[PDB]
Parts: C-alpha cells; structure tokens; sequence
RNA sequence: GGACCUGGCGGUGCUUCAUAUCCCUCUAGAGGAGCCUGUUCUGUAAUCGAUAAACCCCGAUCAACCUCACCACCUCUUGCUCAGCCUAUAUACCGCCAUCUUCAGCAAACCCUGAUGAAGGCUACAAAGUAAGCGCAAGUACCCACGUAAAGACGUUAGGUCAAGGUGUAGCCC
C-alpha cells in the first residue's frame, strides 16, 4: 500500500486541510505547487540551490512563527524578489506579527542576498476541508 | 554540523581538490601530449603522484546534501531518491509531478 | 476630490546618438502551467498593440522530461515511482522596433513575468557593413 | 453542510455585486456581462493549469454552485405537508401514485432520438435518493403507459422523463474539390498510421500515376505489400488507372507510411465517387484512422505486456 | 463435560464460471552449451541487508583508490558539531514499501431480532434495517468515450528496512 504524503482515514474526527487531503498523484491535477520558480524548467539552472533555499525557509518560518502557521507556505520567486505567503492564525498580538515580519524579512534578505517580502493572511482557525 | 563524518570527508575532498585544481591541470598538460621529452614527462608523473591523495577529483562522491546517501542521488537536485520524493510528493518542488502516460 | 494637481513626469532625454534597429525580437517564455502562459500571452500581446508594435504568437511543442525512482526505501526493485516535468512554450515574435521601443516593452513585460515563468528573448539587430570591409585594400 | 434559504439569498447578493466589480475590472459594460464573460475574465485573472477543471477558480451563480436542498417538510405544528411523508420517499411514491392513477383512468375511458432519463437525473427531479430497483419499477410503469392509448395530457407527462439524445451520423465527410492554376480539379486529404503522417492530392482525371515524395510509387515502395495498400482504395471502387496522385509522407516505417497514404488517398478519393460508394469504402475499413499505436513499456516488466520471468521457486 | 456463536480449514457438496487463464489449445522461451550477472556453499585476517509465493542485475539509475560500513597495522582524545557511535532491538517506531489487490470491501452513529447470550439484520408482486465517511466507481494523465497508466480502503504476513534520514529503550565514551 502506498504511504507517501497520504493522510489516512480515521474515525471521522481528524480535520485535514485541502493541502493535506490530496495524495501526490493529485499534484498538478487538483492541487498546485507550494513553490514556483524557473529552476525546474527545461534549460534552466540552479534547481538544486532553489530547493535548498525552499527547505530552509519552510523550517525557518515554522520555528519563527511557532504555533501560528495554519497551512503550508507558498513560495514565489520573480526575478531576484522572494515572496513568502503564509496563512497564519489570529492568536498572537498584532505587535508580535509586525515584529516578526520586520525581523524575518530583514534577516532573510541578508541571508540569501535578495529582497524578501513576507505576506501574512490571517484566519480565525485552521480551514478544514474534510474530516477523515 | 554536516550530516555525518562521511559527508565531512567529502566536504574536505572538494575543498582540497579545488585548491589543487590549477596545479594538477598544469602538470597533467605536460603528461597528456607526445610533444615533450619523456625525461620531462616522467618527472611530471612523479610530481602529480606526490600531491595529496584527497586533491584527486575522482575521490569526490556526489552524496545527498541533506542525508549524505552515496547512491540513488539525482544530480540536478543533489538529493537522494528518498529525500527527492518526500519533497516532490508534498508539492514542494516547483513543476515536478507524478508521471502518467 | 483628493487628487494630485500636477504630476512629475519621468525625464526622457532625446540623445544625439542614433538608435538601435531590431529586425526581430523572439520572446520565448517557458512555464509549467499553460493557463499562466495564456494569460501572459494576452497581457504581452495587448501591451504590444497599445505601443504600436507588430506582434505574432505561436506555441512551440511542449517538452515532458520523465524519470524513474525506486518506490521503497529498501529493495523491491520492480516497484518504481515515475515523475515528470512539463515545460510549455509561448513565443512572441515582434518585428521592426527600435532599441528604445524594445527597452520599454521588454522592461514592462519582464517585470510582470509570473512566478515560475522564464523568458529567453532573442534580439536580431540590423547593422551596416564595417567601413574597412567596404573596399579591398589590395 | 446544510444551506438555508437566507444563506443562498446572501450568496446571490454577493454574486451580483461581484459581477459588477468583475465587469468594472475588465472595462466592460456591467449590464451586458454574461456568464461566458465571467468565466473568461476569471481564467485570465486567476490562471490555473490544474488538469481537472472542477478544481480551477470559479465564480458561478449560487444556484449553479450549491446543491439542491429539500425544504422543511413539516410546519410549526409538526404536521408534514405531504400525505406520503412517512414513507420517506414522498416524491418518488407521489410520482408512482400519479402514474398509477393515470393508467387506471385510461382503462375507464377505453425511440431513435429520445431515451429514458438515467437514475441520477430522476434523483434530481425528485430531489431524493433512489435505489436501482426503484428506478426500474418507475420505468416499467412509464413503458406500460406508452403502450396504452395515451392522450395529449398523458404525453406531456411522459416527455418530462425523456431526454433528447443527439445521435452523431457516421456519414463520411467529403473534401472540397479545388482547382489548380491549369484548371484541373483535385481533392486533398490527410492520413495517420502509427507515427507516419501523409497528405495526398488526388486529381479528378489522370492515368494512374502516384508520386510519393516526388518518387514513383514502385520505386518508393519496393515491397509489394506496400503497393497493394496503395491499390486497395482505387481497386475497391473500380478506379485503377483513372486518377493521378501526388502525396507526401513523413515519419514511421515503410508499412506505416503505406497505411498513412492509403487513408489519405481514400479520404481524398471520396470527393470523386458517389455517396453510396463512400459508404462502401467506410464499411470496408478504408476511411477509419487506425488507433493501434505502440504501447509504452511499464517499469518492473520486460515489455508493454511481457513480465520478467517469475523466478523458479 | 454438554450445547451453541464466530472464524479458519476440509484429498468438502451443488451450481456457475476463470480468458494470457485452472485444463486442453496458440506463439516464443527457460531447463542442455559457453559467457555475463546475483545468490548459496567452500575459502579469506577481511562488511551488512534482502533471502517461499512477496529473495536472488535485490538496497546498487552501479565497489580499481574514494565510495566503505570490513580486515591488518599505526595514530588522535571536549574530538567537523553546545560531541560522536553503520553499536543491539524493524518483536518499540516515524518514514517509504512488499503482499493478497489480476480484490470490493471497511465503518462511525443509531435502530431492530435473538426471552435483552456469544452473535445476527435479506427476499422489489420485498419480510428490519438507516447508514456519514473511506475504497471501488466517477473524474484526471497519455492519442478518444477504447486501452494503458495512475489509483486501490480497512486489515493480513510482529512481512522489508534502526545501514536513507529521524528516533524510543539499552549499551560504548583513551
Ligand atoms: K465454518
Ligand atoms: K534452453
Ligand atoms: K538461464
Ligand atoms: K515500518
Ligand atoms: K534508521
Ligand atoms: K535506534
Ligand atoms: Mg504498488
Ligand atoms: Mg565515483
Ligand atoms: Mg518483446
Ligand atoms: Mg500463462
Ligand atoms: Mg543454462
Ligand atoms: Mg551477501
Ligand atoms: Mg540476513
Ligand atoms: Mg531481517
Ligand atoms: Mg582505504
Ligand atoms: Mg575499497
Ligand atoms: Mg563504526
Ligand atoms: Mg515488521
Ligand atoms: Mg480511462
Ligand atoms: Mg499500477
Ligand atoms: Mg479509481
Ligand atoms: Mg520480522
């Protein structure tokens, strides 16, 4: 039986998001990609470097906004601009979200030597697609 | 802070191979022709053999950069099949999807 | 009501140096998503028409790179997982535009290149014969 | 996820305001903005390449989006509105009661283009869930109603449960007859066999000459079976030595190229034969594109179908 | 010990079937020769894992050094790391899988039957079942609506993998 990236059926009490509810074979069919860049196009270079950067930013944001992320990050690269789009919860005070945005954008801009912007969308609670 | 001691040895091999690349390239040029005297090429053979063993680029191994797996690595992403699939199967590799045809 | 009264316009200076002439600009965009290329095509074509540039469009054949990987962490060789990367193309062909017009149009459409889309713009410049080649010295 | 009437009423107010916003975004008249324009604008503003269209961005009217919900079936006093409520299938059994009642009244008084609706379409007219045997029993009762001397009132009713099906004619299409600079009538067609692609020009009048990539057909096809394929279309309609052909073929092997030319010539030849002859060519297999193409090899097996040897145990 | 329920099993009955499939039938092979390659044995101071179906060009889309985890000898001790360990345990596990599956079943919550026992719950000219959800199906990919892919639940074999990585427990620390 296939296991990869499959949230398994339970008793009907486990809330899953839309991202979680779709196995890998639905990628490009029902669900899109969580990062968009040119490295994996034919004739393009530096796919390995974009992949390492993406893995770091996901770990970095998980621990920089601990308990606040309500879904996976969406990573967008245009030119040398890096856009991080995150769906977060509404528990932390707005002052802390502004501190962490200023801190994260600045720290990541100096780390990867590119202008980095963080876009936060807040939701009252994790959006539930279905109960498995 | 590298994944293991085996990745750390390969890191050092890549650094030393980079430092000796020009010297080895120049000495090899003397050995890779039929123009120069054998007396001169025999000395160049000994000179390149006397360089540090880990300066030799054939000892560099393409290991998985996140797990240090020495085989099953995809060169384009520098990841092992297991690590690559984990990212691909979660939709985190731009443009990569399951193939059906 | 709270509208600006006068607006400062960016300074565009006419030079004394002659302008570059491009016989053709072949803008080849590559992407994983056809709908994004369709939307970019619409934007890029509409931008050319407003600027008075002659533009033709076609879709080169797509490229699909497939590769195979083991499914299990250990053994079970006969069970594989196959992956692919789809590269789709749209080619915007612009003709008979000066170097100043090409700089504005390319900057306008390059800045608005969607995430995940690469562009290869091939520029064909018109040049006159070098003065040394006009006559034989011998 | 039940949806109340107040919820749908709010969703329609949002769609009408958003419909004017979307028209304002695209610089179009909000009054003449149709659903086809909405879909076009949403596809541009939110381009999605997802293969399944149902997963793509959509801005539809609430009636189209939300499922049909049955209204409450009893009032404040708790009395159900319909006398068949306690069956659990009041809509289905009310229909069976209405059809059974009509069959009785008739006694007291005394195909190609249409089909019966499927169970999933009846389940929407009734807004109830039905078994398969429930569907059959209802159809068996409607068929029993056609066999009777049903009048006009009993015919509008049966037509509600009939869905028009658009039969597609198998009649072969005919290419236009064109004329060259010299005024010679000719037709042009194309054919595909495996990876070979052919384009043939069949002239109305000729001596039987066939040129394949500028070469005589017997020099281009030295194998006699490839030449029999070229003979097959003309021989079948008794027109050997009556037409000139100039065709071009690329891709595939010698046999696939002969097949692609055979199909291209047969389609183009249909312009110069009678309609009855075109139907005989169709029924002889001369106008059908062969769909048989190489099957991909699968991983973990030796070929497209062959498996690796099952190792001796 | 008596009588039952459920499951398994029967060189168990009847009936109907299998569709590259059980027999017969069709085509090309293996089993014989040499060679290539894996494994087992034997050998070596000199790895490990897989190992009936479901191991055996298997982890390896790959070992002359390296890789390397093995052996012999020599050397270092806060050590690339706010150490390290391919040390034991896959019968503690996550992760990713094999297998039936070339299946269509799994099942919450209720309701009813059996005197309110383990348990059981269907007959359409219908007799107690209603069933969310999951799977199949449907959709999607490839050249169609075909085919092939993909998908394939709950469970089964304490199946495979602590040597991808991570990790519980135990153990090593000149
Ligand atoms: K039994
Ligand atoms: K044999
Ligand atoms: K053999
Ligand atoms: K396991
Ligand atoms: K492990
Ligand atoms: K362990
Ligand atoms: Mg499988
Ligand atoms: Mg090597
Ligand atoms: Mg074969
Ligand atoms: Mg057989
Ligand atoms: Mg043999
Ligand atoms: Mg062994
Ligand atoms: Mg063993
Ligand atoms: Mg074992
Ligand atoms: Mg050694
Ligand atoms: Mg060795
Ligand atoms: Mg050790
Ligand atoms: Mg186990
Ligand atoms: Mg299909
Ligand atoms: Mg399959
Ligand atoms: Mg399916
Ligand atoms: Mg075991």
């Amino acid at each position: 039986k296939n296991r990869a990236a499959r949230v398994r059926v339970s008793k009907g009490d486990k809330p899953v998001t839309y991202e979680e509810a779709h196995a890998p074979h639905y990628i490009a069919h029902r669900k899109g990609w969580l990062s968009l860049h040119t490295g994996n196009l034919d004739g393009e270079d530096h796919a390995a470097e974009r992949t390492v950067e993406d893995v770091f930013l996901r770990k970095f944001m998980w621990g920089t906004f601990p308990g606040c992320l309500a879904d996976q990050l969406v990573l967008k690269r245009r030119g040398n601009q890096l856009e991080i789009c995150a769906v977060v919860l509404r528990q932390l005070s707005p002052h802390k979200y502004y501190f962490l945005v200023g801190y994260s954008e600045t720290l990541l801009s100096y780390f990867y030597k590119c202008p980095v912007r963080l876009h936060l969308q807040t939701v009252p609670s994790k959006v539930v697609y279905k109960y498995l | 802070h590298y994944v293991d001691w085996r990745m750390w040895r390969d890191v050092k091999r890549r650094k030393m191979a980079y430092e000796y690349a020009d010297e080895r390239l120049r000495i090899n040029s003397l050995r890779k022709n039929t123009i120069l005297p054998k007396i001169l090429q025999d000395v160049a053979d000994e000179e390149i053999a006397a360089l540090p063993r880990d300066s030799c680029p054939v000892r560099i191994r393409n290991r998985c950069v996140m797990t240090s797996r020495p085989r099953g690595v995809k060169r384009r992403w520098r990841l092992s099949r297991i690590v690559f699939r984990h990212l691909a199967d979660h939709g985190q590799l731009s443009g990569i999807q399951r193939a059906t045809w | 009501v709270d509208v600006p009264k006068d607006l400062t316009k960016p300074v565009v200076t006419i030079s004394d140096e002659p302008d570059i002439l491009y016989k053709r600009l072949s803008v080849l965009v590559k992407g994983h998503d056809k709908a994004v290329l369709d939307s970019y095509e619409y934007f890029a074509v509409l931008a050319a028409k407003e600027l008075g540039i002659s533009i033709k469009v076609h879709e080169p054949p797509r490229k699909i790179e497939r590769f195979t990987l083991l499914q299990s962490v250990h053994i079970y060789k006969k069970h594989r997982v196959q992956y692919e990367m789809r590269t789709l193309y749209r080619c915007l062909e612009l003709e008979h535009l000066t170097g100043s017009t090409a700089d504005v149009y390319l900057e306008y459409i390059q800045r608005n290149l969607p995430e995940g889309v690469a562009m290869e713009v091939t520029k064909t410049q018109l040049e006159q014969l070098p003065e040394h080649i006009k006559e034989p010295i011998w | 996820e039940t949806y109340t009437e107040d919820f749908i009423k709010k969703q329609i107010e949002e769609f009408n305001i958003g419909k004017r916003h979307l028209a304002n975004m695209m610089g179009e008249d909000p009054e003449t903005f149709t659903q086809e324009d909405i879909d076009r604008a949403i596809a541009y503003l939110f381009p999605s390449g997802l293969f399944e269209k149902r997963a793509r961005p959509v801005m539809k009217h609430p009636e189209q989006i939300f499922p049909r919900q049955r209204a409450i079936q009893w009032g404040e006093d708790g009395r159900p509105f319909h006398y068949l409520f306690y069956t659990g299938k009041q809509s289905y059994y009310s229909l069976m009661h209405d059809v059974y009642g009509m069959l009785l009244n008739l006694e007291k008084h005394q195909v190609i283009g249409s089909r019966w609706l499927i169970k999933e379409e009846l389940e929407e007219m009734l807004v109830e869930k039905l078994s398969d045997l429930d569907y059959m029993q209802f159809i068996r009762l409607l068929e029993k109603l056609l066999t009777s001397q049903c009048g006009a009132a009993e015919e509008e009713f049966v037509q509600r449960f009939r869905r028009s099906v658009t039969l597609e004619s198998k009649k072969q299409l005919i290419e236009p007859v064109q004329y060259d600079e010299q005024g010679m009538a000719f037709s042009k067609s194309e054919g595909k066999r495996k990876t070979a692609k052919a384009e043939a020009i069949v002239y109305k009048h000729g001596s039987g000459r066939i040129k394949v990539n500028g070469i005589d057909y017997q020099l281009y096809f030295p194998i006699t079976q490839d030449r029999e394929q070229l003979m097959f279309p003309f021989h079948f309609v008794d027109r050997l030595g009556k037409h000139d052909v100039t065709c071009t073929v690329s891709g595939g092997g010698r046999s696939a190229q002969a097949g692609a030319i055979r199909l291209a010539m047969a389609k183009a030849l249909c312009s110069f034969v009678t309609e009855d002859e075109v139907e005989w060519m169709r029924q002889a297999g001369l106008l059908t594109t062969d769909p048989r193409v190489r099957e991909r090899k699968k991983p973990g097996q030796e070929g497209a179908r062959r498996k690796f040897t099952w190792k001796k145990r």
